């Protein structure tokens, strides 16, 4: 939420 | 005693570890380079480093059996809280009792205390981090032991955040009970005397490490003329 490259990464 | 299951999670573990650190340092020659003379003259360099250990941390979580069945939430408020803690965790393979530094390959890329201190930080982390390694290092671990350690840091229920934190101590009471089981069949004693107690001690220690480094990275990125020179994952993740 707002991490967007943090969960670009788990992705 | 230990299951095909609980086996088959160390192995998993073992190789998420294998493919996502680099014990040859190969890369320290992306990062912007280390400065040494000085307002934060090490800070750029670290920064780059914790930025490119947070992704490898990233990478690390993923695989962990589990881990990917968390809401898209839980998943980025575990790493967020955890990230800075499994790095710290991750340092203990370069760090060295010879002279108390982290010696990644080569002189330039060797870190003590003084260079820690030159990316803003004061004796107040610095002196409980070195001891943190120290106490680490004391414990001479398996691989296994390691690995399964990062992982049930990562998978903490108390975390901030934590929206799901019953699927959470789930996840994580399965990896304990691997880590607890494996000490015991694998761990010949006296190393194994009341290791798992000690390593969730050093869990302990992290977070108040966590607390105390977030106290001063709110500090140095205060000013955003410091808060510059990180990278933009390093402030998404530990915030700004
Ligand atoms: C620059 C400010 C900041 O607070 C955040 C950007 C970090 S300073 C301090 C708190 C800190 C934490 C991890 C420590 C260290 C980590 C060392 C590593 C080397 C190696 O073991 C490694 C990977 C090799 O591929 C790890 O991922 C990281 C040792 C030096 C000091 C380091 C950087």
């Amino acid at each position: 939420k707002n991490h967007p490259m943090l969960m670009n990464l788990l992705k | 005693k230990l299951s095909e299951e609980q086996q088959h999670i160390i192995a998993i573990l073992l190789d998420a570890h294998h493919k996502t650190y680099d014990p040859t340092y190969a890369d320290f020659r992306d990062f912007r380079p280390p400065v040494r003379m000085s307002p934060l003259s090490m800070l750029p360099h670290l920064a780059d480093l914790v930025s490119y250990s947070i992704q490898k941390v990233i990478g690390f979580a993923k695989m962990i059996p589990g881990f990917r069945d968390l809401t898209s939430d839980d998943q980025i408020v575990l790493l967020k809280s955890s990230a800075i803690e499994v790095i710290m965790l991750l340092s203990n393979q370069s760090f060295t009792m010879d002279d108390m530094s982290w010696d990644c390959g080569s002189q330039d890329y060797k870190y003590d205390v003084t260079d820690v201190s030159k990316a803003g930080h004061t004796l107040e982390l610095i002196e409980p981090l070195i001891k943190f390694q120290v106490g680490l290092k004391k414990l001479n671990l398996h691989e296994e032991e390691h690995v399964l350690l990062m992982a049930i840091c990562i998978v903490s229920p108390d975390r901030p955040g934590v929206q799901d934190a019953k699927l959470v101590e789930a996840i994580q009471d399965r990896l304990s009970n691997t880590l607890q089981t494996y000490i015991r069949c694998r761990h010949p004693p006296p190393g194994s005397h009341q290791l798992y107690a000690k390593m969730i001690q050093k869990l302990a220690d992290l977070r108040s490490l966590n607390e105390e480094h977030s106290k001063q990275y709110r500090s140095l990125s205060f000013q955003p003329e410091n808060s510059m020179k990180l990278t933009p994952l390093v402030l998404e993740v530990f915030g700004n």
